[PDB]
């Protein structure tokens, strides 16, 4: 051939996995309510309880981390400070 | 000359009253002598501005400042107006230097002149004022006042620290580099709007790390130490992640070196230097395109992605093209070219078959938008007499049906010749400036 | 941007690089001619000396290898001032480490030590010190490892103070070497002292391998005292840093972290997502996953069965 590649210095980026099948604070599911709410109805008003995402890309219920954040603040799956990056899924 | 006369008058009066009138009348007389003379002196020095406080500080008379500090310290309310006029002169000097009207000023020279003024005033303070707290407080408060007059002031500081960090050509040693950074952060201490400060510094970090290496590789540890001692749990944390990525890049670099040594099932077993970063701290570089890859690099990329997903499992990789470089071995001698992961695809298609055009490289490539032209014009348009990709329809604007050829260009006898069309002027243009604001 | 480096010097440098594959005899002379025709230092000549050192180490030629390394050390101070010059010698230092002539290793180290001291580049001098400190730490040598720590601490001393804010990078490098050193002798009195001296003044950079070691020391100290949360929070980070780096101690501290998460009576699955599957289904780690699974389900009979089984 006329031109042949000898060296390459590509940069590889990566992102964490989440395993969205169950959160770790209550062990019910990523959706379908939490332990503090049980049923869909009974004063939910369109179910004001959604999924919250942190900077570390972990996902739990909004209320579950809220009870977590009052006592501790250290995102029990890593040692990031668990910023707030999203609300809902 | 009055200050020498009043000091002599005070000295002769206190000497006479302590000798001709022993220890009897020394206190009331000297008190009157200091009071009215110093009141005259204070009004004399400030308004004279001819060997006056403004003038005698402008020309740099160390003795005049020194003898005045030792004279005005005796009577109260002397150092108060002394610093007030000193601050007023600093305000006048600051406004004449931070003047924004008029385009065509060198930002690196502007900070250098400002820092020279700070060093000059600090030298005067040490030599004359004997490190008085009141003088230090007034200049510190004043420096907080005339510096934040522009919303671009932290941006100008950020580019200056980028200029001082891109290469230490001025001050090859380290002793003055330590002082030049210490003065930089001291200047940064009396500055507000810290959020915009790192937002450009982080952009400067991206600009200095996503380009050619070999800038410091050691002074990075010094900046973060200064940021840690200056800030808390803030954008310095963004700088923390930036450093982690460099650590992971080299650890994976040697780890991949061991695995390419094992061989056995290596498909693309050629020279690779692959870096690993995290998206959590590097800002948006570009759209991260998904263009094609030449087959030999494809096998090389397939090894790393398979390997990085096996022994570094749990995380998947994403491919991108607006980053990196390469060394294309061409072949009367064998001179290796340079392609910044932009012209690899176009030149590889030429190797398969020459006599292509714009249609060929846009239809059988899955190429992204107009950014292709900027990469494409880097070899043909705006080229000096070192052209590695010539065309028959010589024109400025880009056509569709135009054929590409290659020229030997013996003038570029450089063995590892590089085409550094990118990074022509790192200047932080307005469109990114406004959106980041 | 562009900048004319040099036309001829790069050509003959790479021409001799084509000659190193072709019977390195007379390639060294060609490299030497390039160095002679370079005169003042030389950027291409810096890499040429690096290549000559690499070639001479292949065919066991040490005498001029270190003499040219002294020239390489002097080349560090003037033209290639900060740059990748530390990356070059780190690769040179790692390339010398390939063989087992440990006497030549520390002759090469000690000559490096004094040369970097001259340029006030003690910045590059601790990097050699820590690599020698880590090497001594692996081989359980403390006679000269301590001398390195004392010299580094003295360099860290700001006369009146024994620790510097900007030199906090060297505090952690000193403490990390001391952390695993006293781990060998099980010195709890020193281990707590090292961690306490670390936490406050160290913070300039969480270097992943060093930060994980510092946290791993803290987790052992805290759990040896009784603080479950603090012992939690330390391995709670050490596993993060180890994962990024890739040291074999990733699973070692993860086992400690999983036990620490159990001890604090935590009601949250620690294996959920960061462990994912590589660190949740690793054979011995998966055995630990069954334990915390029984912990969640409060299966006392099953838990004790696994304890006796494994
Ligand atoms: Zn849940
Ligand atoms: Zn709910
Ligand atoms: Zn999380």
């Amino acid at each position: 051939k006329r031109f042949e590649v000898k060296k390459w210095n590509a940069v590889a980026l990566w992102a964490w996995d989440i395993v969205v099948d169950n959160c770790a604070i209550c062990r019910n599911h990523i959706m379908d309510l939490c332990i503090e709410c049980q049923a869909n109805q009974a004063s939910a008003t369109s179910e004001e309880c959604t999924v919250a995402w942190g900077v570390c890309n972990h996902a739990f219920h909004f209320h579950c981390i809220s009870r977590w954040l009052k006592t501790r603040q250290v995102c029990p799956l890593d040692n990031r400070e668990w910023e707030f990056q999203k609300y809902g899924h | 000359v009055y200050i020498k006369k009043v000091e002599a008058r005070i000295n002769e009066e206190i000497e006479r009253v302590m000798h001709c009138l022993d220890k009897s009348t020394e206190e009331p007389i000297v008190k009157v002598v200091e009071r009215e003379l110093i009141s005259k002196h204070m009004k004399t020095i400030v308004e004279m501005e001819n060997s006056g406080l403004v003038h005698m500080l402008k020309n740099g008379k160390t003795e005049d400042l020194g003898c005045m500090y030792k004279l005005f310290s005796r009577v109260p309310n002397g150092l108060k107006t002394m610093c007030e006029c000193m601050s007023s002169y600093l305000r006048e000097q600051g406004k004449a230097l931070v003047s924004e009207e008029g385009e065509g000023k060198n930002p690196v020279d502007y900070i250098q002149g400002l820092l020279d003024l700070k060093s000059r005033f600090d030298r005067f303070l040490l030599e004359s004022f004997n490190n008085d707290r009141l003088f230090k407080q007034t200049i510190a408060g004043d420096f907080e006042y005339f510096l934040n007059l522009n919303s671009r002031s932290p941006e100008y500081l950020s580019l200056f620290i980028d200029d001082k960090l891109k290469k230490g050509v001025k001050g090859l040693t380290e002793q003055e580099v330590e002082t030049i950074l210490d003065k930089a952060m001291v200047l940064f201490r009396f500055m507000q709007e810290k959020d915009v400060f790192e937002r450009y510094y982080k952009q400067h970090l991206a600009r200095r790390l996503l380009t050619n290496k070999s800038v410091s590789d050691d002074s990075e540890k010094n900046m973060i130490s200064k940021l840690k001692t200056e800030c808390g749990c803030q954008f310095t944390s963004k700088l923390e992640g930036m450093f982690r990525d460099m650590s992971i890049s080299n650890t994976t670099m040697d780890e991949f070196r061991q695995h390419l040594q094992a061989t056995g099932v290596s498909l693309g077993g050629v020279d690779l230097t692959v870096r690993v970063l995290t998206t959590g701290y590097w800002p948006t570089q570009s759209a991260t395109p998904k263009c094609n890859i030449p087959p030999a690099p494809r096998h090389a990329f397939e090894i790393f992605r398979r390997f990085y997903l096996a022994k570094h499992s749990g995380r998947q990789l994403t491919l991108q093209h607006h980053m990196g470089s390469a060394d294309l071995n061409a072949t009367t001698r064998k001179h290796i070219l340079q392609v910044s992961t932009f012209q690899m695809t176009i030149l590889m298609l030429f190797n398969n078959r020459e006599k292509y055009t714009f249609e060929e490289i846009q239809q059988e490539t899955d190429i992204p938008e107009r950014e292709l032209v900027r990469a494409l014009q880097s070899l043909a348009c705006g080229k000096p007499t070192q052209r590695v990709l010539t065309k028959e329809p010589k024109s400025k604007e880009i056509e569709n049906g135009h054929i590409f050829t290659v020229n030997d260009q013996f003038t570029s006898k450089l063995h590892r010749v590089k085409i550094q069309t990118v990074a022509a002027k790192q200047g932080e243009s307005d469109p990114e400036r406004k959106e980041t604001r | 941007s562009n900048s004319e480096p040099n036309v001829d010097l790069e050509n003959q440098y790479y021409n001799s690089k084509a000659l190193k594959e072709d019977d390195p005899k007379a390639a060294l002379s060609s490299f030497q001619k390039v160095l002679e025709l370079e005169g003042e230092k030389g950027e291409w000549g810096f890499k040429a000396l690096k290549q000559m050192i690499k070639i001479n180490f292949k065919l066991t030629n040490f005498p001029e290898m270190m003499n040219r390394y002294k020239q390489l050390l002097t080349y560090i101070r003037s033209a290639v001032t900060r740059n990748y010059s530390e990356k070059s010698i780190n690769s040179i230092l790692d390339y010398i480490s390939t063989s087992k002539q440990m006497d030549l290793l520390q002759e090469f180290y000690e000559t490096t030590l004094e040369a970097l001291k001259d340029a006030k580049n003690d910045r590059l001098w601790f990097k050699t010190n820590t690599k020698l400190g880590k090497l001594y730490l692996e081989r359980e040598e403390y006679g000269k490892l301590q001398k390195i720590l004392r010299q580094l601490h003295q360099s860290c001393q700001t006369d009146d103070g024994e620790d510097d804010l900007k030199k906090g990078t060297q505090l952690l490098e000193i403490y990390a070497l001391e952390i695993q050193m006293y781990t060998a002798q099980k010195n709890n009195k020193k281990l707590k002292a090292l961690y306490e001296q670390s936490l406050h003044i160290k913070s300039a950079i969480p270097h992943p391998l060093i930060m994980g070691v510092i946290r791993e020391c803290g987790g052992k100290m805290h759990l040896r005292e009784g603080e479950f949360e603090k012992a939690h929070t330390d391995f709670f980070e050490a596993f993060k840093n180890y994962d990024e780096s890739g040291s074999p101690r990733r699973t070692t501290c993860l086992k400690y972290l999983v036990l620490a998460n159990m001890l604090m009576k935590s009601g949250i699955n620690p294996f959920d997502s960061q462990e994912a599957k590589p660190y949740k289904n690793d054979p011995e780690i998966l055995a630990m996953t069954n334990l915390v699974s029984a912990y969640q389900n409060n299966d006392i009979t099953e838990f004790e069965k696994i304890l006796k089984t494994n």
